[PDB]
RNA sequence: UCGGAGUACAAAAAACCCUCCGAGUGAUUUUAAUCUAGACAAACCAGUCAAAAUAACCAUAACAUCACUUAUUGAUCCAAAAUUUUGAUCAACGGAACAAGUUACCCUAGGGAUAACAGCGCAAUCCUGUUCUAGAGUUCCUAUCGACAAUAGGGUUUACGACCUCGAUGUUGGAUCAGGACACCCAAAUGGUGCAACCGCUAUUAAAGGUUCGUUUGUUCAACGAUUAAAGUCCUACGUGAUCUGAG
RNA sequence: GCCUAACGAGCCUGGUGAUAGCUGGUUGUCCGAGAAAGAAUUUUAGUUCAACCUUAAAAAUACCCCAAAAACCCUAAAUUCCAAUGUAUUUUUAAGAGAUAGUCUAAAAAGGUACAGCUUUUUAGAAACGGAUACAACCUUGACUAGAGAGUAAAAUCUUAAUACUACCAUAGUAGGCCUAAAAGCAGCCAUCAAUUGAGAAAGCGUUAAAGCUCAACAAAUUCACCAACAUAAUCCCAAAAACUAAU
RNA sequence: GAUUACCCCUUCUACCUUUUGCAUAAUGGUUUAACCAGAAAAAAUCUAACAAAGAGAACUUUAGCUAGAUACCCCGAAACCAG
């Protein structure tokens, strides 16, 4: 037990997540040379990065749009002004006065 | 089954009596007491 | 919220639209599957023999 | 009968005193959720089933995120009492093509692009 | 026994097409056994009372001032009883038709 | 069988040997055509609306009306009619062309899907206590009682329910042997009395031991004779038929 | 009744592999998906249609769904309908059967006794190898294989058992006026004044009417003082135990 | 499950059938051997031939025709009729 105290910690609530304890290659071969990866920790890898990048994805897309409705309220604003532009002189109640 | 109005007080379900239990009211209590204070 | 409701409509319309492309393209492929010669021909070496 | 249920738009005004609780700021709401599946959708109706499928939350104490526009915070407000929601967090910021295989999410719920150097 | 024969299926009145809804024309909008929603533009009345649509087209609810034809009775004395300000609502039915009436194409040039 | 209202509070649908009203048609003349887009409704069968276009008529003239208008109804086949139709309290109302009793002389297949015994649930009925005192008690509420009501228990009775058993859980009363409860009939110890004494009437505590013999009834009850310190109330598959009885 | 040990109509053979909507039975391994009832019916022990579902196949939108929108007296939880958005589903086509005798829990109702482990509908849920001692239906839990690893979930003794209220003192108009055999503070009706520092034309007991006891009044003093308590069953009680060494 | 160790410890309410629900005190079986129960090709799908035609006659065809492969149990009444 003990998850409460790992939380405030930063650490994984369960020890087998993500410290060092999981993640590091268990052996080695005696020469030095390193040990083919662990089929854990590849497939762990694949979908840590399948996470990440669909953090990019939403934070870009909702930027986009965010973007997307500046752009259009300038658009309503630029055609409230391209009315008075292209807009006849008002002339017959003024003309007597 | 029985119907919504009873005589008998209507054994409540498990949830619902934990409700009960968690939302019973707390009076509040002073820090000293006012008749040991001067 | 982040965003207001009005300033998320539409905000992906694009990838929705395209996912479902997708799953519409997965399923037109759906049909049986090739015949090669080296499946009927490749039977005979059942009765391979050394002689 | 038993049936869906209203919740009433007073219940989600915050007081100020809960951004000092929570650990949110006033001024600026953070952009993704991390939301969790606490609970089990069994005993409860289909359609809090449906709404827990559809926001790929099947899998039980797996982080999934989302974004917080109104849209998705409709469907997690059905379903608040069977998950855990906390707001992500980019100390580094957001990771770059470099960083894709060294992201690891803590769960403080803060996502660190620079995992275990040499 | 004392009490018999209560028992009759529903007669699924109720309302079939509902606002914003596209029509094509002949489409039953509504079916009702007193007048409840009353037919507005382009929305015919069935003499059972049910109200279905003449024009292609959206459908529309809304609400309106009712002034019952003079050869009715009852409405007009109905009418006629209520204090000078007072002005009966109904709530009817519109479509709002969506094909433009027709076209002019160039049949043939000499 | 058909319809209206409630049940079924706001789209639809929605049950009961559920609560209530109805229909099995009149009256009238405006005698209410042909053909066809699109729909409603719907297991099927049946039911519903309906634009445009024709033809009838003012010479650009198509909703029969009223009685809550909703319901006033019936398939195939088959018969009668001859040109175009009509025909069923086929009301068991999706309708067999035409058929009733009775069986303890019964049979088979099944069913604990479903009764009679017993259990279980429940407690209307039944039984206990306390609570409340208007009243009875000459006076005096509570010595002894106690209406109108109140709170809680018990699980004997009659029901109610149909959960175990119908490839069998054999049923009333006796006999024999009794196990248990205490809500005590006797024996013991006490409180109160409208307890002087003898009797009594109440209440508390106590369940080791006791709780008769006969006339009539198949009887349990009940009545009666004689007695007893007393002749308890109950539970145990209304204890006990691989121990008996068989009057019922 | 009897007709060769079974006669409500013998036996034998053949019809005969009679026919059973009824019971029983139905034989290798492993894998993929996977079902509780709307309609008719001599039908409710069964069928045949729907809705679901399965195997292939074609497609395109499918759920989720913010405003806007859906009735006339009053009326809730909420439905209907739909963009966006989150997802990958849905619809048609072709083949198919099974199933259509239902339980409890929560909710809205009806019937019943505001009874049932009761019955009839509507919305939701469940049918663990974990928990609630035992347990179908409550609670935890997206059911793979191997580990002598790890983190978590629901979850294990429920509180209260409470009711002390004491000293002191009492004399005056006057049996106040009435009705009554008597009504002297005290069957009843009306006034309710007045001496003394102080004591009602009297709040309880008491008398045939009194007399007589107490209350409220002075003085004497002064802890605190509103309400609150409720018997029981039948083979043998039913884990053992325990008020503190630090527990989100 | 284990275990140095047979027990001792710990954890599990036989199996079929029938059912809303069976450890059930609901059904069946002492046990062993041998016997003892899913059968059909209209439409469909799959594979192949040849194809505006195909089939070794007779038929069918607005991609069809021809062929093959895929499918539907066992025991039991009381009766009834003839000799
Ligand atoms: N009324 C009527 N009887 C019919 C019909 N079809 C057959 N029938 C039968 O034909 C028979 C005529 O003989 P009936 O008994 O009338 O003299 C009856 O058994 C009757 O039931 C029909 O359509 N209508
Ligand atoms: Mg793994
Ligand atoms: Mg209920
Ligand atoms: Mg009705
Ligand atoms: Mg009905
Ligand atoms: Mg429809
Ligand atoms: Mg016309
Ligand atoms: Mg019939
Ligand atoms: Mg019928
Ligand atoms: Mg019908
Ligand atoms: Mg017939
Ligand atoms: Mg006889
Ligand atoms: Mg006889
Ligand atoms: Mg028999
Ligand atoms: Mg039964
Ligand atoms: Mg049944
Ligand atoms: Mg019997
Ligand atoms: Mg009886
Ligand atoms: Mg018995
Ligand atoms: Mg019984
Ligand atoms: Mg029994
Ligand atoms: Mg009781
Ligand atoms: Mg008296
Ligand atoms: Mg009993
Ligand atoms: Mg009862
Ligand atoms: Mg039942
Ligand atoms: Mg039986
Ligand atoms: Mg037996
Ligand atoms: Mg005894
Ligand atoms: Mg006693
Ligand atoms: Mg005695
Ligand atoms: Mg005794
Ligand atoms: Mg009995
Ligand atoms: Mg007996
Ligand atoms: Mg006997
Ligand atoms: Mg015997
Ligand atoms: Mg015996
Ligand atoms: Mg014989
Ligand atoms: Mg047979
Ligand atoms: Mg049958
Ligand atoms: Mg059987
Ligand atoms: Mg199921
Ligand atoms: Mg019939
Ligand atoms: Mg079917
Ligand atoms: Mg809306
Ligand atoms: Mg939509
Ligand atoms: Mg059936
Ligand atoms: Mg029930
Ligand atoms: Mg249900
Ligand atoms: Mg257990
Ligand atoms: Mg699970
Ligand atoms: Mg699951
Ligand atoms: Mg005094
Ligand atoms: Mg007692
Ligand atoms: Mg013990
Ligand atoms: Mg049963
Ligand atoms: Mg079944
Ligand atoms: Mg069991
Ligand atoms: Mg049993
Ligand atoms: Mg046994
Ligand atoms: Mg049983
Ligand atoms: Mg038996
Ligand atoms: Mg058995
Ligand atoms: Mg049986
Ligand atoms: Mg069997
Ligand atoms: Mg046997
Ligand atoms: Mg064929
Ligand atoms: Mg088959
Ligand atoms: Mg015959
Ligand atoms: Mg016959």
């Amino acid at each position: 037990a003990g998850s409460q105290w790992r939380l405030q910690q930063g650490f994984a609530a369960n020890p087998s997540g993500y410290g060092p304890l999981t993640e590091l290659p268990d052996w080695s071969y005696a020469d030095g040379r390193p040990a083919p990866p662990m089929k854990g920790q590849l497939r762990r890898k694949a979908q840590r990065e399948k996470f990440a990048r669909r953090v990019v994805l939403l934070s870009q897309e909702m930027d986009a749009g965010l973007q997307a409705w500046q752009l259009r309220q300038q658009e309503k604003l630029q055609e409230e002004e391209g009315k008075q532009k292209n807009a006849l002189k008002s002339k017959g109640a003024l003309l007597q006065n | 089954g029985s119907k919504a109005v009873t005589r008998h007080r209507r054994v409540m379900h498990f949830e619902r009596q934990k409700l009960m239990a968690v939302t019973e009211y707390i009076p509040p209590k002073p820090t000293i007491n006012p008749r040991c204070l001067p | 919220p982040f965003l207001t409701a009005e300033q998320e409509r539409g905000h992906a319309a694009v990838r929705r639209a395209a996912a479902f492309q997708a799953l519409k393209a997965a399923q037109a492929a759906r049909f049986p599957a090739h015949r090669r010669l080296e499946e009927q021909l490749g039977h005979l070496l059942v009765t391979r023999k050394w002689s | 009968k038993f049936t869906r249920s209203r919740i009433p738009d007073k219940v989600f005004q915050p007081s100020p005193e809960d951004h000092e609780k929570y650990g949110g700021d006033p001024q600026y709401p953070h952009k993704l959720h991390i939301v969790t599946r606490i609970k089990s959708t069994k005993r409860r109706p289909y359609w809090e089933k449906d709404i827990i499928k559809m926001l790929g939350l099947e899998k039980a104490h797996t982080p999934q995120v989302h974004k917080n526009i109104p849209s998705v915070n409709a469907k997690l407000k059905v379903v608040k009492h069977l998950i855990r929601i906390k707001p992500l967090k980019l100390p580094q910021g957001l990771p770059t093509e470099e960083d894709m295989a060294n992201t690891c999410l803590k769960s403080n719920g803060e996502l660190v692009v620079r995992w275990l150097l040499n | 026994s004392k009490n018999l024969g209560g028992k009759s299926p529903g007669k699924r009145f109720g309302i079939k097409k509902m606002e914003g809804h596209y029509v094509h024309a002949g489409n039953i909008l509504a079916t009702q056994r007193h007048f409840r929603w009353h037919p507005g533009a382009h929305v015919g009345l069935g003499k059972n009372k049910c109200l279905y649509a003449l024009e292609e087209g959206v459908v529309r609810y809304t609400k309106e001032v009712y002034v019952p034809n003079p050869s009715n009775s009852e409405a007009v004395d109905l009418v006629t009883r209520l204090p000078q300000g007072a002005v009966l609502y109904k709530t009817f039915v519109h479509v709002v038709p969506a094909k433009p009436e027709g076209t002019f194409k160039l049949v043939a040039m000499l």
